[PDB]
């Protein structure tokens, strides 16, 4: 067949795009990494959480929080690091995302993009 | 009229 291990890695993305995607896939929780825009150095990890924009028919909202780089670590407005975006992602799949406002991102299942079905 | 870009919803650690 053919090998190939496929994670949760895009690369080439805009904002308003991420916020699409995820929002089409209707899936709570469902995170994917994604490489900024000309960006130096740096990515972000676009999130829809299950809160919908107004009730049971909206789009899902898009938690967009940028992931910054230290010599090869990531970190998110946090003093902490992590290897990777695997190692960050990973401690944050199984604790969550605290933001500012009060809300508590979680990422159960990652965004592939390639359907099976027509 | 164009997408300029999209709000990034802050954390806590940070101020």
């Amino acid at each position: 067949g053919s090998s190939g291990s496929s994670g949760w890695y895009h690369g080439h993305m805009s904002g308003g795009q991420a916020e699409t995607l995820l929002q089409a896939k209707g899936e709570p929780w469902t995170f994917l990494v994604r490489e900024s825009l000309s960006q130096p150095g740096d990515f972000v990890l676009s999130v829809l959480s299950d809160q919908p924009k107004a009730g049971p028919g909206s789009p899902l909202r898009v938690t967009h929080i940028k992931v910054m780089c230290e010599g090869g670590r990531y970190t998110v407005g946090g003093l902490e690091t992590f290897d990777s975006l695997t190692d960050l992602v990973e401690h944050f799949k199984k604790t969550g995302i605290e933001e500012a406002s009060g809300a508590f991102v979680y990422l159960r299942q990652p965004y592939y993009s390639g359907p099976s079905s027509g | 009229m164009d997408n300029q870009g999209v709000i990034y919803s802050d954390l806590n650690l940070p101020p």
